[PDB]
């Protein structure tokens, strides 16, 4: 309705699911699956019961290497997990048939918790998830074992760590994909402060699903930040569709055509040809043996170029099966395409700039780290408005084992719990389905 | 025997300490004091030099209508006017803080794993020793790879270096001892065994950046500066490309994944980065103080050395400057480390507990809290009632509240072996004191005090925490003098009675067991006395680069 | 593909380096063993170390992207990622830093290229790196006087040449032999002495450097006189500016 | 006549500046350098005294295979090795930052309203003078109300004081002139009139706390310390109860409602409180520098004095220590204030603009950006191509990128009279330079550069801001050397060309027009040279309280 | 003006900053579009609405 654009949507095998879907059916503001994903990420907590038990038995609470001799408590938490989880659930829920979920995993070593959505509807933010979950499990453990008044503070420290002396839950044995509100680089950034490795872990390293989840989170943040309001809204929606949703099978087809022998440069050549074939760009001027291209639709050129960028990452880092060169792809795809065409690169230079710093901060002494530790809230990688981090998630999904700070190292607790959730694990499926459902309401 | 404070009271006043009356107004105001006289003279010289009035004894009210007292630094025979204990006037106090602020602990465990896996290279005691030669050139601010680098003057940065420690005696013994904090040499045998078992085969760096840099910059500089020069030294000593993808793993490990900050960052109202005083938990401060490894046969001495460390840092520098400023809070803190007063009260409590229960043998419960904290509170308060000179010495109610309750809380923890019931005894002391004398501290003293009992054993989000994990940022404690250093003492007390090698973090305990520090953390009170006498030599000065 | 605007020899040379259908001129022969020695990552006869197991040994779930993208040979094997790094003199070396990164991502698969003023690097799986490195070393990407293989201590891109026409090297990895007029590599790229030096051939003469260079200079072809290349840069600036606003 | 860098190039090298060839490897490495020789000897002594190896010229690679150059401090005749421009080795540089960190501006407008409207007392120049005498005793750390206070040594805190200013001449003249920043004395007529019009009848304090305190503590201490002693002095001078309800209105006014920090606090990844370098916006840095009020006939001189101020603070101290550390970033910054290179390029651009447009006469549009920034970029790059000695001097691409683009961006702003088009010209310069030489800066140099064109004129939440309001916390700018100080110069450029008295905050401009500061902000490059020569005398030393 | 940003924006947001951020940018853009404020000047509209953010 606001925009006339339509897109064809596909599954992660490259098969058509629904043709001619209005662009706004994919908007975070309209699509009910994106709403369910975002509310799900606000409300879901991983609880490490085994970790709580071990911290208590050794008195190792409050952060790395910390221990309080004489405070040890030996409680059979994992052996009584069913009871503890049920008692916690009774405190966590609002009513008995609401959407609270408390599910044991790993023979009671872990629990998936989804705090009821209704607590968030009367909350300013999202910290009720860890805070309600933490106190419910602290109280349920105390009540299970009749832990005394004198000892119960150790249970609290084992669950939530050094908070509130520390600002973070330092040493906690619960985890969420979000991080505390004080760590936001700016207001509106919370859906950006989600480690790439956590996205890759939740999607079980399926490259397209990782790219989709990351794009959904990034572009949803762009709405919360106001970046996708007014003049920019269509640019952001088309980015979501083409870079993260595989609209028109463009990413998929570019990878298919370049996967056997291709390079970043061969993907660029194919994308420019496709943009020309589709009327997105046209020759504006002839210089000496050089065509200067123009466009009457910068948002659409940006989106095609963004799909090419994702494909280039998949081809380049997929061929190496090593994620580190994503920083280089993000840079030189954009640098090469501008000199190839005379048109601006993705995000009007902001991907390329993000890539310059990200390259530096993943190959230098000064900060950063490997690709998986970045996120849209990281100072190095915040600058592009959603068009860079999803490529990093695709690259880390394709990494075969070259990283020390891999998702296995950083994100195991998150993987066990959050990959249980179908809409987190396979978002592309659910978002496409919801878009097809609401296609006639736009 | 005489109470432990009698010598000091006899030095302060002409009357015996029991005498009830005196005469005032005869001493000539400020003119009675060597120090105030020095200040008046300096103020005249400063104001003339710069053309703006400055210190003037005739502004506001006339100091010294009573005796301006000397203070005995407890455990010493040094007596000084209190102005020599102000942190601004005491280079030992400033250096104590610089030595903490400029330290970080940085693992080599992830780093050695990156070397073996991503680079496919060996790590051995020999490659470590070469790395340590390299980093000890680089850390103070000198180059190892690029041409045309310009460097820090080695003499300006002579206090900066890197050592290591490990629980693996085989490696510890093989490195040049110049670079090793040797757990076997620094700690008595039982403590050493505990500490080595905590560390295991881990290898950890203790990095100290230059005092001149820490003073120019802030605490949040320390882990960055450390990581830059660890990074350069890894490149040089292990033959990486000088800036390849693996370089970033060393950076992330040294800055985030295997760093221990002394303090964590603070909320916005009191915005500060890492390695500032408010971020240092009470258990860390107890572990920084090194009294535990020297004075272990005397748990009172260990606990009160921690109180001195914390009262000075937390009340004088932190609350009295970072969080306020001006004249500040010298005597709110000196009450806890002068005139052997806290020592008298705490030795009484220790004796009470040792005779009635035996150390660490009392039930860990409210009955023990009620017994011990009440008995010690009434002893302390009785001393102020029996010795008018003592009451005129610790003239502010807050000072008395802190001292009496520190003795009561430490003694309760000596009985239970548990800091949490120690903390409950601290709050009970305050409530009893308030009722006994119909006063407690300053207008705001007992905010935490009145929240106190209910929050000792709470488990709620921003309320529940074992005392060792609390610190200056625990909400109720974030504002007020006369508590934080005493809480560090209570955190130390049960561990000192138990004979534990550390209170909360063994790495922090080992990291200050080092005579290459500028300040001597084994004898905090002795150091404060040396600074008061103008005899302590700090790092960080600019004399080498300024005119004669 | 068109690669780069402009009508100078510089601009054509930039396009030639990027265009994988342009046959890079081979200037010198170097043995496989000598490429391995110059790289300095493994010893002659040393098996490729691994960072992870071979792909075939892994239990990877279905992933359409993985399935469509063929891994390079070193990725199939689990090889370490290693590097080769070059410094190019501003006195008319044939390749230059952005030229290299742009060209590498057109020509080579699975490549992590980084550009800096004084050094330019590619990181990829070790066996593939050795094949790429032979081409970087044997062809007109490289001149043994005005380019240097340097994994550290890179200073020299902006320095005056010495009396032999050689770029500065703090570690003196490449030595001009007056008796042959050829350069030898006497150390590997990180600066360790080689058992035996590697012949890198003769430095290109001035005429040939000018034919082959990709730097614009007032004493060569000035960028400001390649008006079509400047036009495109200005165009980019203006279009980015307008796009960021509205 | 000669290019302004020729004398410096002839000092550095035996060859003429145009000569393409030289010979290396003949200078004995570090032995060629007086300074490196001093460092080798100092490292031997440090290591021997402390028992830990330290500086060692044989660790890593051998410096000085090429000439280790002297640098001319621009606008001076002083030539020094670059190590003498490292902030650690340069007391002037350290004091420049201390003087900023320890300053806050605090209104008396709410305070005087509280006195009149709430206490019911009159305020007049006489009452203000009495208040000022009182606060000049109290501010350095001395008492005005309580008995038995212990105080800071006046000579350690001689640099701390309070002055005031107001735009009402007749009020200013009635307050004792020892305490007044006299706008008419410090500023030329037209600037004085502008500044007095901005201030009007407002009355503002400039408070400087002691350097020794700022060094012990942090920048967020400054407004607190200021407020405590303002509070005590309001009590004493206006005869309040010493702690009544109205006392809290003075606290809130001095701490929050009418305080102006030099820097705002930072987000958590780079957590810091107020008054740290990253919070100082570019327009404030240009205002702190006092070149504008003394060199106003030369807008190039004004602009490049601001570049020097900012390159040193932002790259050497801030990015090179607070945000990293080690050897750091001396020459990334010196490139912008040595050898008269940036001066040569910027005078060229100024003259080009004068000839084609006239200063501030060009249309404020992209046509002007394209014209000026392209022309000036090409001039600067041609100089490196024509003079091989120049290129070997500014050997790092980042240094050249910053210098060339600063001249291009300042020149563009000289033409348009608007900083935003100046900023667009900075980014266009980088794009042209990158295509010309097929290189730009270090690995990460152009993150902001490639975001740059699109963000100049953006209006989105975390993108859109006039350049004067941007600073080191603007997202794209938060990490990288070779930009922030140059942006402060571009912020100054159009205002210097227009003859504006200030860039962004008139109170900040006035607040540094004060010869009672320790650093002379009117001549930043001259002070850097004085510190390099070891001839600067900083505040904050502990010599009076440490052994002779 | 009283502005109440639609509740649906908050149902797909983590927190509450969409209210000032969406409002600010809508009014910045509406002002620029009302007066045809140029690219060169529009950054002052942004400053007038939202202040020194993101430097502060
Ligand atoms: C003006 C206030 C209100 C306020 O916000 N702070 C004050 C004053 C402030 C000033 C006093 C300096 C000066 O004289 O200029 C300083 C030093 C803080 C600063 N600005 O540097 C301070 N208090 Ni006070 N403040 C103190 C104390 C106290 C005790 C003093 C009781 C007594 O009988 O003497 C009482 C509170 C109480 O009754 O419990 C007190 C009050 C007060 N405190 C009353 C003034 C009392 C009076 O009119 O005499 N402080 C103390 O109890 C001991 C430590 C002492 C602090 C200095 C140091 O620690 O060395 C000083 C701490
Ligand atoms: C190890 C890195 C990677 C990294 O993360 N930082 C380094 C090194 C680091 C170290 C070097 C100190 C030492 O030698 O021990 C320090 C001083 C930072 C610190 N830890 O104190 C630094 N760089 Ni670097 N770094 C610099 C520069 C540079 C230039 C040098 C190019 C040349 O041809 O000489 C290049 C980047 C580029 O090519 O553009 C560069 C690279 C590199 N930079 C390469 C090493 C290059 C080499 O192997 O020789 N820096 C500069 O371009 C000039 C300013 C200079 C900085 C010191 C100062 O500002 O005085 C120094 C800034
Ligand atoms: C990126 C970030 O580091 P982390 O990724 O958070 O470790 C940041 N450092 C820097 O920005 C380094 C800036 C100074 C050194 C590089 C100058 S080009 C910081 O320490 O907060
Ligand atoms: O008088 S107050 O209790 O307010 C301050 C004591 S320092
Ligand atoms: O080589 S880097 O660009 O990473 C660092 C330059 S100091
Ligand atoms: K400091
Ligand atoms: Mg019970
Ligand atoms: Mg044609
Ligand atoms: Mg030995
Ligand atoms: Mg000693
Ligand atoms: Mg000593
Ligand atoms: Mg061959
Ligand atoms: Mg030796
Ligand atoms: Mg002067």
């Amino acid at each position: 309705a606001k925009f006339e654009d339509k897109v064809d949507l596909y599954d992660d095998r490259g098969n058509l699911v629904e043709e001619q879907v209005p662009l706004e059916a994919l908007s975070p503001l309209r699509n009910p699956a994106i709403k369910s994903i975002v509310q799900g990420i606000k409300r879901t907590v991983a609880v490490n019961l085994e970790g709580i038990e071990n911290a208590l038995k050794t008195a190792k609470v409050g952060g790395p290497a910390c221990k309080i001799m004489g405070r040890e408590l030996d409680l059979d938490i994992v052996g009584n997990a069913e009871s503890i989880a049920a008692a916690a659930k009774e405190m966590i829920q609002v009513t008995e048939d609401d959407d609270t979920n408390v599910e044991l995993l790993g023979g009671g070593k872990r629990a998936l918790v989804q705090v009821p959505s209704a607590r968030f509807d009367v909350a300013a933010e999202y910290s009720a998830a860890p805070l309600v979950t933490a106190t419910a499990f602290v109280q349920a453990i105390i009540n299970e074992f009749d832990v005394s008044m004198y000892d119960a503070n150790m249970v609290k420290a084992a669950v939530l760590g050094r908070y509130p002396q520390s600002v973070e839950y330092m040493g906690a044995n619960i985890a969420t994909m979000l991080d505390i509100p004080q760590k936001l680089e700016g207001p509106g950034y919370a859906l950006r402060n989600i480690m790439v490795n956590h996205v890759v872990a939740a999607t079980l390293k399926n490259t397209l699903q990782a790219a989709a989840l990351s794009t959904i989170l990034e572009q949803t943040a762009m709405f919360e930040m106001g970046d996708a309001v007014g003049a920019f809204e269509r640019m952001h929606l088309l980015g979501l569709a083409y870079q993260g949703m595989n609209a028109d099978n463009l990413v998929f087809d570019l990878v298919k055509a370049n996967g056997k022998e291709g390079t970043v440069g061969s993907v660029i050549a194919d994308l420019v040809e496709r943009a020309l074939e589709d009327g997105v760009i046209k020759v504006e001027k002839e210089l000496t043996d050089y065509k200067v291209y123009g466009t009457d639709d910068l948002a659409m050129w940006n989106a095609y170029a963004a799909a090419g960028l994702m494909a280039a990452t998949m081809v380049n880092q997929g061929a190496a099966r090593a994620a580190q060169g994503v920083s280089s792809t993000l840079l030189y795809y954009n640098d090469l395409i501008e000199f190839e065409t005379g048109l601006p690169s993705v995000d009007f230079g902001k991907v390329e700039g993000t890539a310059v710093g990200f390259s530096f901060f993943s190959h230098s002494i000064y900060g950063g780290g490997g690709p998986g530790i970045f996120n849209g809230n990281h100072i190095v990688t915040r600058h592009s408005k959603g068009f860079a981090i999803p490529c990093v998630a695709a690259a880390m999904a394709l990494d075969a084992g070259t990283q020390m700070f891999s998702p296995e190292a950083t994100s195991g607790l998150i993987k066990e719990v959050f990959s249980q959730v179908d809409e987190f694990r396979e978002p592309l499926k659910y978002v496409v389905e919801a878009a097809a459902e609401i296609k006639n309401e736009i | 025997a005489d109470k432990l404070f009698i010598n000091a009271l006899k030095k302060k006043f002409e009357e015996s300490p029991e005498e009830k009356k005196t005469t005032f107004y005869t001493l000539g105001g400020w003119k009675q004091s060597e120090r105030k006289t020095e200040f008046v003279n300096a103020g005249k010289e400063v104001a003339a030099k710069r053309g703006i009035p400055q210190y003037n004894p005739d502004i506001g009210t006339p100091l010294g209508q009573r005796v301006l007292m000397p203070y005995q630094v407890s455990t010493t025979d040094t007596y000084v006017e209190g102005d020599d204990l102000h942190f601004v006037n005491n280079a030992a106090m400033q250096q104590m803080w610089d030595d903490i602020r400029r330290t970080v602990i940085v693992g080599l465990n992830h780093a050695h794993a990156v070397i073996e896996k991503r680079l496919g290279k060996e790590v051995t005691p020999e490659t470590i020793t070469h790395y340590l030669e390299t980093v000890n050139h680089a850390m103070p601010g000198a180059a190892v790879v690029q041409e045309h680098m310009v460097e820090t003057h080695p003499a300006l940065v002579a206090d900066s270096y890197v050592k290591v420690f490990t629980g693996n005696d085989e490696i510890a013994d093989e490195i040049d001892p110049a670079f090793v904090i040797d757990i076997n040499k620094q700690f008595p045998e039982d403590q050493a065994e505990t500490l080595k078992a905590e560390v295991g085969d881990g290898i950890w760096q203790v990095v100290r950046i230059p005092t001149i840099v820490s003073r120019t910059c802030d605490g949040a500089t320390t882990s960055r500066w450390s990581a830059m020069q660890i990074g350069m030294s890894m490149i040089s000593a292990y033959k990486q490309a000088a800036g390849e993808a693996a370089t970033g793993d060393f950076a992330y490990a040294a800055k985030h994944a295997e760093v221990i900050h002394m303090g964590t960052y603070l909320p916005v109202r009191r915005a500060r980065g890492e390695n500032e005083p408010g971020g240092v938990p009470f258990g860390y401060l107890a572990d920084i103080c090194q009294s535990s490894r020297v004075n272990y046969e005397d748990p009172v001495r260990v606990s009160l050395d921690v109180v001195a460390t914390g009262a000075m840092l937390y009340d004088q520098i932190w609350l009295g400057s970072y969080m306020s400023g001006g004249v500040g809070f010298t005597q709110y803190a000196t009450a806890a480390y002068t005139d052997n007063i806290l020592d008298d009260f705490t030795y009484f409590g220790k004796e009470y507990v040792e005779d009635k229960y035996g150390l660490c043998e009392a039930p860990n419960n409210m009955d023990t809290v009620l017994d011990v904290a009440t008995e010690v509170t009434f002893y302390g308060l009785e001393q102020y009632e029996e010795y008018p000179a003592l009451l005129e010495d610790q003239f502010g109610g807050s000072q008395r509240a802190a001292v009496v309750a520190a003795a009561a809380g430490c003694s309760t923890a000596f009985a239970t072996g548990n800091a949490q019931t120690g903390l409950s005894g601290w709050y009970l002391s305050m409530y009893l004191h308030k009722e006994q004398h119909s006063r407690l501290g300053f207008y705001g003293y007992d905010l935490q005090d009145q929240c106190g009992a209910s929050n000792v054993f709470s488990i709620r989000g921003d309320e529940g925490l074992p005392l060792e994990l609390r610190g200056p940022n625990y909400p109720n404690y974030a504002m007020n003098v006369g508590h934080q250093g005493e809480y560090a003492g209570i955190s130390q007390a049960p561990h000192a009675a138990r004979g534990d090698a550390f209170v909360f973090n063994p790495l922090v305990k080992i990291a200050f067991a080092d005579d290459n520090l500028v300040f001597d953390f084994t004898n905090v009170r002795g150091e404060f006395a040396k600074g008061a006498l103008r005899e302590f030599e700090p790092a960080g000065e600019r004399a080498l680069i300024t005119p004669a | 593909a068109q690669y780069y605007p402009g009508t100078t020899k510089v601009a054509q040379n930039r396009r030639n380096f990027c265009n994988p259908e342009y046959e890079l001129e081979k200037l010198r022969e170097i043995s496989d063993e000598d490429v391995v020695k110059i790289l300095g990552h493994r010893a002659p006869g040393e098996e490729y170390p691994s960072v992870h197991p071979p792909l075939e040994e892994m239990d990877e779930p279905e992933d359409a992207i993985r399935e469509m993208v063929e891994p390079i040979d070193g990725a199939k094997a689990g090889d370490r990622v290693r590097y080769i790094q070059f410094t190019d003199s501003m006195y008319f070396a044939p390749a230059q830093p952005y030229v290299r990164s742009r060209a590498y991502l057109c020509r080579y698969r699975g490549a992590d290229a980084g550009t800096l003023s004084g050094r330019q690097i590619i990181e990829t799986r070790e066996r593939d790196l050795e094949k790429i490195s032979k081409e970087l070393l044997e062809t007109e990407f490289f001149d043994p006087a005005r380019s240097g293989v340097r994994g550290k201590s890179v200073h020299g891109h902006s320095l005056r040449l010495d009396e032999d026409g050689m770029m500065f090297d703090m570690l003196r990895r490449q030595i001009y032999n007056k008796d042959t007029g050829r350069v030898e590599m006497v150390k590997n790229q990180i600066g360790d002495e080689l058992d035996e030096p590697v012949d890198l051939g003769e430095p290109l003469d001035e005429e040939t450097l000018m034919e082959k260079t990709t730097i614009y200079r007032v004493d060569g072809e000035a960028y400001r006189d390649d008006v079509e290349a400047v036009e495109i840069m200005q165009r980019i600036h203006v279009l980015r500016s307008q796009g960021g606003f509205n």
